[PDB]
């Protein structure tokens, strides 16, 4: 009943690649997707995260797992991003939240050094 | 009809805290639930009972909005067959809850700096809140076996406990405003429905 | 619907304590939850008191009443305070959506 997303912050140098993780705690409820949203420094919405040739979204439906990988980094990644999981139907279950329900991850600071 | 006033709800200027949490009744109304749920402004949306896709083709018998602050490391108790502090002396759903949950980080209202201690908890009580039940006294907690006189000292606690609000506090201890819609359906015509 | 503030007017010197007291009255509702403003002495806008520190509250809700204690009085004290009771809660027959406020104690405090 908990989105646990690791790490809260990152720094790293132009170039190198980053991997976000965020992952449902103590759970039995079904799962339907978990979609990832970057809001960059200095402003104040957020930006679906779209395909991207540097971007990777990895799912381990039977772990609850799902995490980001950014690879060639640049300043323009600089940012927080956060993760938000979307609950499917969990059928004949009263404690499972219904279908579309969604939680956020806590978010992830990542600065990127030119 | 004419539309809910869920802004009076969600965007009062005020908020209380979960001890004595606010409850107003929605009613005769149109209710737009997806005004809400397809919003970037709310960390959790969960729904019990009925999916929040659905939500504006249902109507409902009457609907209930709850209102109040807890931290971040308790909004998880905000739900059905949680237990906790929170749940068990302050708010608590019951197991056939039927209704959504929508909090949101308040880190920017509900902070100062040096901390913010105005919001209180309930600590100790001697029995598990029933549910939808509220709290309001402030008797001393008779802790051990020496009674308590309205006196706080040695086995005799004050029952309530504030939070401490600041804005260098990680998100668990960040203060979140939470909103707890619960529907009833009966046997009658419905006062809140749905486009 | 309406909360008593006593006293109206009391002066003190710097260092000792001042205690307000309040009680809601006229209510069929209990004393849910409560704040209190001060205006400083040469200005036009009430502050939301801070608790917990210098400034104690006390609330009682067997008497629906409650009382804020102050301390380390300095000459920056002087003004006037005001309670506010208020409460949002509904059911069956019991409702009460009141937000109310005291007459106002004015405080004088002197220089060392
Ligand atoms: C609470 O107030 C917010 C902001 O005042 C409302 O949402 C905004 O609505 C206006 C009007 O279209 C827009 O300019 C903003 O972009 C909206 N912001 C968001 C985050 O949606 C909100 O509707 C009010 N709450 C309720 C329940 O009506």
């Amino acid at each position: 009943a908990r989105v646990d997303q690791t790490p809260r912050s990152v720094t790293k140098e132009t170039g190198e690649s980053l991997t976000i993780n965020c992952v449902l705690r103590d759970s039995n409820c079904a799962l339907s997707s978990t979609h990832w949203y970057r809001k960059k420094s200095g402003s104040t919405n957020e930006e679906r995260i779209l395909q991207g040739r540097r971007y990777v979204e990895t799912v381990n439906s039977g772990s609850k797992s799902f995490s980001l990988r950014i690879n060639d980094l640049r300043v323009e990644d600089s940012g927080t991003y956060r993760c938000k999981v979307y609950w499917g139907n969990s059928w004949q279950d009263k404690f499972c939240p219904g279908l579309g329900s969604y939680e956020y991850g806590d978010g992830t600071a990542v600065t990127v050094n030119g | 009809t004419n539309l809910c006033p869920f802004g009076e709800v969600f965007n009062a200027t005020r908020f209380a805290s979960v001890y004595a949490w606010n409850r107003k009744r929605i009613s005769n109304c149109v209710a737009d639930y997806s005004v809400l749920y397809n919003s970037a402004s709310f960390s959790t949306f969960k729904c019990y009972g009925v999916s929040p896709t659905k939500l504006n083709d249902l109507c409902f018998t009457n609907v209930y909005a709850d209102s109040f602050v807890i931290r971040g490391d308790e909004v998880r108790q905000i739900a059905p067959g949680q237990t906790g502090k929170i749940a068990d002396y302050n708010y608590k759903l019951p197991d056939d809850f039927t209704g959504c949950v929508i909090a949101w980080n308040s880190n920017n209202l509900d902070s100062k700096v040096g901390g913010n201690y105005n919001y209180l908890y309930r600590l100790f009580r001697k029995s598990n809140l029933k549910p939808f039940e509220r709290d309001i006294s402030t008797e001393i907690y008779q802790a051990g076996s020496t009674p308590c006189n309205g006196v706080e000292g040695f086995n005799c606690y004050f029952p309530l406990q504030s939070y401490g609000f600041q804005p260098t506090n990680g998100v668990g201890y960040q203060p979140y405003r939470v909103v707890v819609l619960s529907f009833e359906l009966l046997h009658a015509p419905a006062t809140v429905c749905g486009p």
